[PDB]
This record gives C-alpha cells, structure tokens and sequence, in this order.
C-alpha cells in the first residue's frame, strides 16, 4: 500500500523568531515519521535593527533545511528502540543551562526541566560540523548544551567568513614538500616513481575525497554506509537584503537618515520524501560580506616585486607549492607572524574591495576595521560583536524576521476518530 | 497650547518613606537606605545630618536584563537642608557583588543640572551610565549623591531615581 | 576570584620588568610612556607599542606570537602606559580572555569596560615599580 | 529511479528534469520527483557554506 | 588560597630539590635556570629539558607519564624557567607529545596559551627563588 | 549563579557523607588520608586503601562486596577528605569511574585524572561553606 | 484521581504511614534509621524496601508487576538513612526470585544503576521518577491497564 493513500496534515505555523549576525541559528524544527513527503513554503521579512547611518552595504541572507534521520544520532539505540517497539527505553536526553533563553540556537524555549531530546541538540551538531566550519577545523564534540557560551548558545554558534583570500586560505597542513628518503650516493628510480604514485593518491584524497562513499566509488563500486552521518541538504535559498532609508525631516537633522531593512523572502522546499523517522532542520544565516578598511592588494604590498611574482608565467605558478603570505602582506597594519599558505597566483584570481580610508574611523559602517588577529579559526570565524556599532538598538539583536512556514506533510495518522 | 508630553525624568507611581534618621556623611558614604530595582522615589521629613566630611547617597539598582550596554538614568530630587552646607551634588555609579550599605572604594560621579540656593536644592535630569557590569560578579548601582564637608544640620525632602529601561504611557486625548 | 587576577596581574609585573629586548625606538618609547596624548590617528602606533611590550622577546629572537592573557596586558598597560590615555590603550587592546577562561575552556572575549577597570585597579597596587622606578628600561631599548 | 537538482521551468539535471514534469499537486500517492538531492557548489567544489 | 590545584606539583618540586637531583647534565641545568636568552635553535634543546623536569617531578609522586598533567608542565616552568623566558617555554610545549588538555572527552593537544596561562598562574602567589649552585 | 544537576549531585553526596559516619579506617589512616604531608611513591598502596575505604564506607565497615560509584560521589568524597595539596593523587587513584548520566543512559564514558581533578575542584569551591573540616568522626 | 510515585512516597513519609505500606511501627525504624545494617539484617532489609516499593504502587493503583529501578531509587532515597543508601543499593542488586511476582519479566537490576539514581533523587532531581513513570503508563495501556 506502499501506501500512497496518507493524507495530508497542516503543519504550517508562524514564527517571529530573530537572531544573530555571524552565527548560524535554528528556525524551526518539524518532526517527521517515516514515509512522509514533507512539504515547505516560507515567506516573510528580513530585517536589520535601525542602523546608525543611511544604507551602506547589504547582507547575504542564507536560510537552509536539512533532514537528519534519527538513526544517524541515535545509532542502534534507535535499531533496538524500533525493533522492540513499546518496550524500548526512553532514548537520552540532553541537559540544558538553566535559563529561558539558551535552547536558543535549537529554535525552542528552553523547557522547565532544562532536558532537549538528544536529536534535537546532536543535530545542529552534526551539521555546523559537516556543513559550516572549515573542514581543516576541529569537530565540535559537546555532550550537552551545559558546555555552551552565553553568546554561542542564547544565538546560534560563528560561522565562517565569505571566501576571499585571507578567509578561505589553503589548509594549514598542506605539504610544501615531500622528502624521499635517498641514500647518500644514489636514488632507486623505482622508488622515485612509487613515491611519485603515493602523492598522486594523498593529493587527490585529501581535496578529491574524504568519505568512505568516495573511495569506493573509486573503484567504480557503490555503497550505502550512512554512518559518515551526514545530514542531507533538501534545499537552501540565498538573498541579498536591502531597500530604504528613512529621510529625516525636523531642523538638527535633514541630512541625517536611518536604513531600515525589509527584504521579504521566500524559501521553499518541494515534496521530499522521508526515508525513516527523523527531524527537519531548517536554520538561517546572516553574514554582511568582509571588506576591510584596511586590505591591500598583495601585490601594493608585498614589496619588491619579483619575476614569479608579476609574470603570471603559468609554468612557474603550475609548478610550484603554496607561498606563506602573512597578514602584513595583506593588511595594513597586519601582523607578520601570522602566515597562512595561499595557492600560487591567488593575486591574479582575486581581488579586493578598497574602502577608502575616509571612512575608518566613522561610526555607522558594518566594514571591518581592522585586520583580525589569531590563528587561522579565530581569523576566519565571524566576531558577532564588530556589528553593534551600526545599530541604535541590539534589543531584538542584530536581525529580526516575521515569518510565516506554510508546511503541509502528508502522513498517515489516523482520524479524530478514536 | 499644546501639552508637553516629554519629561527628562519619570517618577515610581509609589514612592518610599526613609525609614532611618540619621546618617553621616563620611568618605564611605552611606547609603540611605536599601537599593530597591530600577526605581524608587525616597522621601524624608526630617532627616539629621550629623556632621562630617563626606557624602551620603541614594541607590537604584541597574536591572541588567535587556541587551543594552548604556541606558538612561534619571534622578528629579528636591531636598532642603536647615543650613547651608555649599555641597556639590552628582549621579553616582559604583558596582558591588552584595548589598551596599556604603560607597565603594571606586565610584564615578557624573554632572547634573539642577539648580542650588543655599540650603537648597532641586533637579531633574538625565545622565547616560553604562549599566552593565564592569567586573563579572557586581551589579552596577547609580544614585544621587549630596557631598561636603557636614556641619550637624537636618534636612527634608525627596529624591526619586528611574532607569529608562522601558517607557511609560499617558493619555495623548488627541489620539 | 579578583584576588586571583590580582595575584596574576602583580605576578606578570615582575616578569616584564625582566625585559630581555623591547623593539621601540627611542621615540615610540617617548611615545608609549609619555605625558602626550593619542588622538585617534595614533591608534595603531600605540597597539603596536603595547604589542611590542607584550611579544617582545618572541619577536626579537623568531618565535611566533601566541594569545597573552588579559591580566598580562594590564601589566603591560600599568606599567608603560601614561594615565592620561589608559582608555585608548584599553579601547585598542579590547578582546583578549581572562586567563580563567581560558583554563576553562570558555570564550569571553574582553570589552573595553573591563580592561579598563581592571589595569585601573593594578596600577594602584604596583608599586612593583612605577617604570620611575628603573632607568634600566631605556638599555633594554632596541637593536 | 532517483534525482538530484541544480547547482550555484523549475530543476535541473535533464533525466531528473523530465520526472520533475509529473506531480499533481493532488495526487497523494508518493511521486518519483519526491526523493532529490541538491548542491550548492560551494561545499561541492568547496569545503562549507 | 585558589592554588589548591597546583599544590602536588610544588611538592614534588621541594622534595626532588631538597633530597634529589633530576636528570639533566650540568650545563643543562644553566640552560633551563638561566638568565641566558633563548634564542631560536635553543628549541629541542628546551624540550628535552623541560621535559626532563616534568618526568622528573612526576615520577617521585607516582604519576604515569604519558597521560602527562598540564598542571606540572606549569609548574616546571613557572619553577626553572628564567622569567626571561617563561613565555618562550610555554611555546615551545605547545602541542608536547605528552600532554592532553582534556575537555569534556576532547582529548585536545595543549595549545600554548593555557601553558602560559597556567604558569602565569602558579607564580601567580609562590616561591620561586630558584638558580642553585 | 546556577549549578546545574552534575553540581547538585555532588552536593547531595556531600551531605551523605557527613551523615555516612563510618568508616573502615584506623586512626592513622585519617590522618594520612587528611595529612598535609604529600604522598610519595612507596605510599600509593595505603593511598588506595584510604580513599578507596573512604568511597566503598559503610560497605568495607561491614564486609559486603563492592560497588562500582560514580564520578559526582567520587568527588564529593575527594573534596571532603582530602588536603588540597593532594587532590590530584586521590584521583589518578580513582580513574574510571562513569559520572550518573552515561551510568544512566548506557554510555560507558570512563573519566580520568584530569576530568575528575576538575570536577572535584568545582565541587570544592560550591561547598566552602559545607566544607567544615570537621572532624566529629574518628573511630574504628 | 492521579497521585504519582513521588508525591505518594513525600506523602507517606510526612505522616509517617507505615500502615499505608506494610511495614510495623518497628519496620519503618530499621528503614529509616541512624544504624548501620549488619548482614544479619539483610534480609529485613530487602522485605522493607521492596515492602515500600509495591507498597505505593498498589496505593497508586498501578496493578502489581514488576518494580522499575527508578522507583526503587525513590524508595532507597526518601526512606533509608544515609548511612546505608550504598548497603541498600547492594541488597536489590540482581534477581533474587520473589513472592508471587509475573515470571519471564524478572530483568537483573544492575547496583550502581540503583545508586545512580537515588543520588539524583536524594539531589533535586525530579525528573528521573516523573519520566519513568510515564514509560510505566505506556506499556500500561497498550496491554490494556487502560
């Protein structure tokens, strides 16, 4: 009956939720039963809290949706509860910091006894993990929402900046040579070659694979190993958002003006089926895009320029590893010590934003001002902070959103009859 | 004319009488009388300033639940003193991890703009204090402070303080 | 806990005072320690200065930078830095953890209130040495 | 059987594509354009969002 | 006094000094106790003494030592280490082949921060009037 | 100031120990148990038998078998009896030992040196007033 | 209408009840006492707690069956001195086998799962019981117990 004879349940609800710039929070959470078909259309408005100065610069609005099958969190504690039926125990709950607000980044009042399903907590979990966060960053382990921040958990926890440059460096442990190990006098040729093979392979694995999935499929072969316990993307949406400005009028103003925000948004998710019980995620991002008062063009600020430098000669920037560049190489008033590897040629395939320098040292600018200092995770992960200073109010945070979730699943539950 | 409708302080509906009836003034100033949340009026019919050299204040304490570092803090007092002791007076801001009873070692002081004749004194203005926390475990207070070198002399009066952390409704009849 | 970060920001003093090199010249030294003012075009002369009082050695020699705690800086500030303009020296070194935190395992960055109030509080009980206390500095100068 | 849509008429992928032209908003019963797959490029030919 | 978490690590220390000597070859000792500047290529050489002293004062208690404490890592340091280079050293253990920083399961390697952190701490209220002859 | 469940369970150990007087150890066991001297290797042996003698109590005093305790008891029982110059040892002496939510929930996540030595040290400081050192309880 | 564990066991200790469970004015003084169990007792022990434990149950209703371990926590924790909370726990270890009770439901109670809980009972932790409880009911009620 295969069973295509489910009808369908009106799950839609609104919710007025708001949040955080730089960190990734929850917007809603509808629980799904196996076999499903789970259907979203949300619309609303986006909004940033009255900025200081007239509208400058606009935000990337990113808002997600992700199924995460309660058998990747519960392993097997999951295949018993389903096969023993009313019989299994309970399944693990997380325990809470207890204050009304701090389940937060899971789109729920904490409730009163401060206890969240595992699900929903290892959830987020598993996928800030697999979806945000550079994969050279550490996963995040936490049992409980008690070892959380006030700020990464009362808002949803930092993401990574936009791709640029100093954002989006090579992995920190990308070899920038291979040692053989010769004997004095003479080199197997044999071994070179094998050498040569045992790179190849590295090379490829560490960018051109990762799971289990990919090295079996290698082999022209296929599987079906969940376990990597990744959570699927159903669909993600993306928005600039912007508009208005808001013109004062009385005397000691005139020239002054507001920026009220307002991009309304639709994101919507087309029927998808639901393998097995589990949770839909849908999540929401804000990030205004990095633009420095201070970032200079490598090449303005490297020094003496040299041949393999300016040449563009693609046999040099082919051959040759990731060059150490150090924020001072890139940032006024940058700090050398700091390095980070940089593919060869990255200045002939990026460039800027010049900021002119009238404007460091103004208030209402959602700029940067200011090169980041720390390693590579503390340069790359968004500081929610730098942004209060184009606000007037951070009492509804950073962004607010009226929004509507028009959710229809159609599932098989009986009638109000029994 | 038109009814103001905008008042630069705004007083508790229910204001408190000092229940104490001497205090003096010392460099560790006293506090009047226990700190009450976001505001209270306080108001005393007599109240025997014994002579010293220092101050005496009134507290308020900061309600730090609403994400905003700087919020507004009012202070409208009309306080007559028997003699004239040539006092300056100010807002006050000191944090403490307990219950004061006197002025902390560190303390700010902050300008106000009433008006003072002699032996007395009137003022309502608002001065804007960063409520939150400077150091993890204190709650920040803010009071009116009167300070100088105290002759023994008595004085009546009220001082009512309010932190804008919310606003107030009246009746606009033309709306 | 304030004894605590009291206790680390005298212990750190005494640790400065065994300067092995400073970077400043002569006169970004007459620049950190003077009566003279930061408007805010100094800005970055002064993180530099401060920085240079906080990395040092590292530098000097070739070991690369790793966070100091914010009790380190306080040092740092109470000693070199003039009272006039302890406020922009704190303004610009704002965001450095509480060395609790970081044993802790917790994220607190440090806004400029804090940083303030708390070197405030060290420089009134270093009298470890004011800086006026050794002339000895102006040797360990630079080169 | 199985489908996937576009990168960064309605999806993409042509073979998907085509199975995307069945549906009806009102048949209940559970639809082969059901099931997907999707991908941003950043993350596919990139590493996170 | 908050130190409650350091004081086994001081004891050993008193203990070996008094009664004992730890492993290090005389010159070596000036190394690490010294008022000399390490410089760069002073490295290994700084971890194979730092290290000696951390075994050192582990074994008289009884500790085991690979799961090695970030508590005595700071104590040698804070103890030995000249102040000249009390910070140089915490960098050269960052990340030391015995040490895990240990943090709800987490087994992380120790980041020198928290090494600084810790020995800015024990010398936060101690005697360490350490050079010997 | 909060003190969520894991915190609460080691207070309520606390207060089972003051009540739990018995114990298995003869006079100079509480005093090395309590002495401020620090232990050295040849000790380790009656530094077992001490701390574990003050977890398995009323059940050593009585000879019943054993019970494995979980990681909030074990602290309660570290921050009660023992000098803080010795904290760290009374751990390494009791290592795997599940706290009450994997005994709970099936996880069997053992502790080690470092996890309890920062539990008990929590445990320390939310009894300072509870702590009273007390010592009403010396016999047998 | 719906009294649960909990507040039944607050309930009966407030007015010590011994009645209420089946215990003599003497039983409830080995429970609840300030002296250390001797292996003589052993058996006593077990006949009071377990005297407890479907004691409340059948003042709650809840047909007989077997006893969670959470309820026997309950009981180890709101009737047993502090001084034997560890001797307790080791006296409802295992299956010994019982009076009339359903057979191919006995299920080995563990020992430390029973000191687990009763710490989290003696702390303020409600929840262990409450959630429990309901688990209880469920199974209750798809057999038909309503």
């Amino acid at each position: 009956q295969t069973g295509a004879e489910r009808m369908p349940h009106d799950l839609s609800h609104l919710g007025f939720l708001a949040g955080q710039i730089g960190r990734l929070i929850t917007i809603s959470t509808t629980p799904v039963i196996a076999g499903d078909s789970f259907e979203m259309d949300a619309v609303g408005a986006l909004r940033l809290s009255p900025l200081r100065r007239g509208l400058a610069i606009d935000s990337t609005v990113d808002i997600f949706t992700f199924y995460v099958p309660h058998r990747h969190v519960y392993g097997e504690q999951w295949i018993k509860f389903m096969k023993d039926g009313v019989n299994a125990t309970p399944l693990p709950t997380v325990n809470t910091t207890g204050y009304i607000d701090h389940a937060a980044f899971l789109g729920t009042i904490n409730p009163d006894t401060n206890k969240i399903p595992k699900h929903l907590f290892q959830g987020y979990l598993n996928i800030y993990n697999n979806y945000f966060k550079a994969p050279w960053m550490p996963d995040r382990t936490e049992a409980n929402p008690n070892e959380l921040n006030q700020d990464d958990a009362r808002y949803g926890f930092r993401c990574c900046h936009l791709k640029n440059i100093w954002t989006a460096p090579l992995p920190p442990e990308t070899e920038l040579s291979r040692q053989m190990t010769t004997s004095t006098t003479s080199i197997d040729i044999m071994g070179l070659q094998a050498a040569y093979a045992n790179l190849h392979t590295d090379q490829e694995r560490d960018y051109f694979m990762q799971r289990y999935r990919d090295v079996i499929s290698s082999f022209g072969g296929k599987t079906s190993y969940d376990a990597d316990n990744r959570p699927l993307l159903v669909m993600r949406s993306n928005l600039w958002a912007s508009g208005y400005d808001v013109d004062g009028t009385d005397q000691t103003s005139l020239g002054q003006f507001s920026g009220r925000v307002q991009q309304t948004y639709k994101h919507s998710v087309p029927r998808f089926f639901v393998p097995e019980h589990g949770t839909m995620f849908t999540l929401a991002l804000v990030r205004f895009p990095p633009t420095a008062t201070k970032e200079i063009q490598y090449l303005n600020a490297k020094g003496a320029l040299t041949y393999t430098d300016i040449a563009g000669d693609p046999v040099l920037y082919g051959n040759l590893p990731p060059r150490e560049i150090s924020m001072k190489d890139v940032f006024r008033s940058g700090d050398s010590s700091k390095k980070f590897k940089i593919a060869e040629g990255q200045w002939y395939r990026y460039a800027p934003s010049y900021v002119s320098p009238a404007y460091h040292l103004l208030e209402g600018f959602p700029f940067i001002q200011e090169p980041p200092s720390g390693d590579l995770q503390e340069r790359v992960l968004i500081r929610h902070h730098d942004y209060d200073q184009c606000f007037q109010s951070v009492q509804l945070l950073q962004w607010n959103s009226q929004v509507k979730f028009n959710v229809t699943v159609y599932r098989n539950l009986p009638t109000t009859r029994d | 004319m038109f009814q103001t409708f905008i008042s630069r302080h705004n007083s508790n509906f229910f204001s408190d009488k000092l229940v104490l009836t001497s205090v003096t003034p010392a460099s560790s100033a006293p506090v009047l009388q226990t700190p009450k949340a976001t505001s209270s009026t306080l108001y005393f019919d007599s109240l025997t300033v014994n002579a010293g050299n220092g101050g005496f204040l009134h507290c308020i304490q900061m309600d730090t639940s609403v994400n905003a570092a700087n919020q507004v803090v009012s202070v409208g007092a009309d306080i007559a003193f028997d003699a004239d002791p040539k006092f300056f007076a100010c807002l006050v801001r000191f944090e403490s991890s307990s219950v004061p009873t006197t002025l902390p070692t560190a303390y700010d002081v902050y300008p106000l703009n009433g008006r003072h004749d002699g032996g007395y004194y009137t003022v309502k203005d608002c001065v804007t204090i960063d409520v939150l926390p400077r150091t993890p475990g204190n709650n920040v207070y803010v009071g009116f402070m009167v300070w100088s070198n105290f002759t023994a002399t008595k004085c009546r009066g009220l001082v009512s303080l309010n932190q804008v952390i919310k606003e107030i409704i009246c009746l606009q009849p033309l709306k | 806990e304030q004894s605590v970060r009291f206790q680390t920001a005298l212990a750190s003093i005494k640790l400065i005072q065994a300067s092995a090199v400073l970077d400043l010249t002569e006169d970004d030294f007459d620049f950190l320690t003077s009566n003279k003012v930061w408007i805010a075009t100094d800005r970055s002369r002064a993180r530099r200065c401060v920085e240079a009082c906080v990395y040092g050695t590292l530098d000097f020699v070739g070991y690369p930078r790793f966070p100091a705690p914010v009790e380190f800086i306080a040092a740092v500030i109470a000693y070199y830095v003039h009272p006039v303009n302890i406020q922009t020296a704190c303004l610009i070194m704002e965001g450095a953890e509480f060395t609790e935190n970081i044993i802790n395992g917790v994220e607190r960055p440090v806004k400029a209130a804090e940083l303030f109030a708390f070197t405030l509080r060290v420089r009134a009980g270093n009298t470890d040495v004011l800086t006026d206390a050794e002339e000895n500095v102006r040797q360990k100068l630079r080169a | 059987m199985e489908q996937l849509t576009k990168n960064q008429g309605a999806t993409c992928d042509d073979k998907s594509a085509q199975i995307y032209a069945r549906f009806d908003k009102n048949d209940w019963r559970i639809q082969p354009a059901e099931f997907y797959r999707f991908h941003d490029a950043e993350v596919n030919t990139f590493g996170y969002f």
